[PDB]
RNA sequence: AUGAAAUGGGAAGAAAUGGGCUACAUUUUCUUAUAAAAGAACAUUACUAUACCCUUUAUGAAACUAAAGGACUAAGGAGGAUUUAGU
């Protein structure tokens, strides 16, 4: 049996999002890619550095927004610009988000020497694709 | 902190080979030819031997940057097969999909 | 297979299509109309309307081919037919007018009548009854009877020949000897039949 | 071979080289030459040619007579005036001198032909071998060149137009040629730059494929001898099929009909 | 110190067994072409070692590694019970 990235069946009480529901073989078929850069295209360089930066950027956002992330973040690289698009629950006060956005942008722009912007779409609660 | 002590030794091997690259190039050039007297080549053969062993660039091993696994690594991403599959199977690698054909 | 079960085997008979409509039996006439609404398999690379194409000889060629070397296997068959035509022309020229009449100089007709002389009517199937191997007389189909004659020829020549003799020289010498009912391939048929008489009473064990 | 028959019947002296590729490959005995130590001697190749040259020109081997003295060995020599047959006889008797008897024969006939005693047809088939490459190796495992060989060197003189009293008939053959493509037939492609310059000015005679009249004549000849034994061969659809597969090429038609 | 670092070593069978490679050749061997065709070879060393050994070259600081030649030849003459794969 294959176990990779597969949320298993229980008794029909486990909420799963659209991203979680689909196993790896649905990548490029039903669900797209969370990161979009040019480093895995044919004849392109610096794939290892884009991949390492993404791993860190995901751990950073999880810790900086603990319990406030509704789904996995989406990373979009254009030129030297980095764009982080995160679905965030409406738990924290509004002014706290403005603090964490200013902090997380400045800190990650001085760490990777690129302009980094954070895009936050607030949801009332996690969106459930199906109950499995 | 690096992943383990094996990755730490490799990092030092990579930083000492960079310092001695020009030196080991200039000396080794004197040996890889047939135009110079063999006495000079025999003496250059020992000057290169006297350099520290960690300067030698064949003692570098490519290890997974995240788990320090010596074998199973893919050179384009610098990750082991186990670590690569975790990022790929979750949609986190840009443009990597499963191969159905 | 890449062909769906709804595909039909092609019919590569030139005269069949050009026959007058009235000359065709209504059964054949019906099939042609049906085939107009069906899918037809593409013809094989070796399937042609050539007047010189013989299915029996083409099949014998494929049973000699090794590792997909069709050029070599076809060359060996071409050399064999020629070696048989040249062997009968020598005999015909060096024979009296009376003897000349009997001599057959068609290699294609020597091959067909040779094979038919080697075909066995009955074969044997190996059976293990009560932990003992018994072979029961069987009646051979038209397909099994033809296969065995060609298989027995290609095996006598491949193995039981001198080291420096060549297949066009052993096969030609065997087609002609079978054509006269004297060869070792004919002897294999005689042994198979004789054994069936020995096991005549053991056909009951058949379950198929 | 048609020209060699015409001259043979008019009492010409036939110098017919059946295949010239055989002298630049697959030699199992390659000695050195006393006349010139640089050159090599092919004993078996020369001996076979002499035996055939003797048969064809046996009549003229007594009339023609040597104009010089040839010392085969310390104990054996040819006195001036003796019949040319003696030179041929010694070559067959003593294989060591075979490659040199040939050279004497070629030299004598070329010189004496101008005297009006006889005509000389130099018929070399496969002439492109002379000015090409070889597949023979020296004791150092180094490939030899055509000029080095004794038989090749002598022949290159006979195909020159510096004599008179005869005609030279040459033929090109890519079959058996070394280091030439399968689809090369034109004179420069096969002869090369060295071979072309050697033979010019020459008269090129194109041998094409069977024309419609020639194809039918060849088809009827096979039917006249009962060669085409297949039942469908005599029919109009058989003939048309053989015309397509052969493409009117004489060799392809002969091979296809052989199996049929 | 069961932690850290340095230097030098981590051997050996030829013995059983699993898998693979190559060969035992004539539908073959070598050469040119190109798998067409031709010329030679074809049993005592003909077919035939990617072993041992001997040279040269490539990588490296290190050849113990790999490749390319050279000789040298051994065994091998289509493999018992049994067994693998292919629609
Ligand atoms: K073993
Ligand atoms: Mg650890
Ligand atoms: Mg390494
Ligand atoms: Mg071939
Ligand atoms: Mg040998
Ligand atoms: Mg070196």
């Amino acid at each position: 049996k294959n176990r990779a990235a597969r949320v298993r069946v229980a008794k029909g009480n486990k909420p799963v999002s659209y991203e979680e529901a689909h196993a790896p073989h649905y990548i490029a078929h039903r669900k797209g890619w969370l990161s979009l850069h040019t480093g895995n295209l044919d004849g392109e360089d610096h794939a290892a550095e884009r991949t390492l930066e993404d791993v860190f950027l995901r751990k950073f956002m999880m810790g900086t927004f603990p319990g406030c992330l509704a789904d996995q973040i989406v990373l979009k690289r254009r030129a030297n610009q980095v764009d982080i698009c995160a679905l965030v629950l409406r738990q924290l006060p509004a002014h706290k988000f403005y603090f964490l956005v200013g902090y997380s942008e400045t800190l990650l722009s001085h760490f990777y020497k690129c302009p980094v912007r954070l895009h936050l779409q607030t949801v009332p609660s996690k969106v459930v694709y199906k109950y499995i | 902190y690096y992943v383990d002590w094996r990755m730490l030794r490799d990092l030092k091997r990579r930083k000492m080979a960079y310092e001695y690259a020009d030196e080991r190039l200039r000396i080794n050039s004197l040996r890889k030819n047939t135009i110079l007297p063999k006495d000079l080549q025999e003496m250059a053969g020992d000057e290169i031997a006297a350099l520290p062993r960690d300067s030698c660039p064949v003692r570098i091993r490519n290890r997974c940057v995240m788990t320090s696994r010596p074998r199973g690594v893919k050179r384009r991403w610098r990750l082991s097969r186990i670590v690569f599959r975790h990022l790929a199977d979750h949609g986190l690698l840009s443009g990597v999909q499963r191969a159905i054909w | 297979s890449r062909y769906a079960p709804e595909f039909r085997e092609p019919l590569i008979d030139k005269e069949y299509y050009r026959k007058p409509v009235a000359e065709l039996t209504e059964e054949e006439k019906y099939d042609q109309e049906l085939k107009k609404t069906q899918f037809i398999k593409a013809a094989a690379a070796t399937e042609t309307s050539s007047v010189f194409a013989d299915p029996v000889i083409s099949k014998f060629t494929n049973m000699m081919m090794k590792g997909g070397n069709k050029v070599l296997a076809r060359s060996l068959m071409a050399q064999t037919l020629e070696a048989v035509k040249r062997k009968q022309f020598e005999k015909y020229r060096a024979a009296s007018a009376e003897e000349q009449a009997t001599i057959e100089r068609n290699p294609y007709r020597i091959f067909h009548e040779a094979l038919k002389n080697c075909e066995p009517v009955i074969g044997l199937v190996p059976i293990l009854k009560g932990g003992h191997f018994y072979q029961v007389p069987v009646p051979l189909a038209d397909r099994r009877r033809r296969f065995l004659a060609m298989k027995w020829m290609i095996t006598e020549c491949r193995e039981n020949k001198p080291r420096r003799t060549l297949m066009p020289e052993k096969l030609s010498h065997e087609l002609l000897e079978a054509f006269h009912n004297r060869g070792p391939v004919i002897k294999r048929k005689h042994n198979m039949h004789k054994m069936a008489e020995a096991n005549r009473a053991l056909a009951h064990y058949r379950w198929w | 071979c048609h020209a060699v028959h015409f001259c043979a019947r008019h009492d010409w002296l036939i110098l017919h080289i059946p295949d010239a590729h055989l002298w630049v490959k697959n030699c199992r005995e390659l000695l050195q030459s006393t006349h010139n130590k640089q050159r090599f001697d092919q004993p078996l190749e020369a001996s076979t040619w002499l035996k055939n040259f003797k048969t064809t020109n046996e009549r003229f081997l007594s009339q023609i007579k040597v104009q010089e003295k040839y010392v085969w060995n310390k104990r054996e020599s040819t006195e001036k005036g003796s019949p040319l047959g003696e030179v041929v006889e010694q070559g067959l008797t003593r294989v060591r001198n075979a490659t040199d008897a040939v050279g004497v024969v070629l030299k004598e006939l070329k010189a004496q032909s101008a005297l009006g005693l006889f005509h000389l047809l130099v018929a070399v088939d496969g002439v492109n071998a002379l000015w090409g490459r070889t597949t023979l190796k020296k004791e150092d495992r180094t490939l030899i060149a055509p000029e080095e060989l004794s038989l090749v060197h002598n022949l290159r003189k006979m195909v020159k137009n510096d004599w008179h009293g005869g005609a030279i008939v040459l033929s090109l053959s890519q079959t058996g040629s070394l280091f030439k493509s399968r689809t090369a037939y034109l004179p420069h492609e096969l002869l090369g730059k060295e071979g072309f310059n050697a033979l010019e000015p020459f008269l090129p005679i194109l041998i094409p494929n069977y024309n419609p009249k020639e194809f039918e004549s060849s088809f009827q000849y096979y039917l006249e001898n009962n060669w085409l034994q297949h039942e469908k061969a005599s029919t109009e659809e058989g003939r048309k099929e053989l015309r397509f597969l052969s493409n009117c090429n004489p060799e392809q038609l002969e091979r296809l009909c052989a199996s049929l």
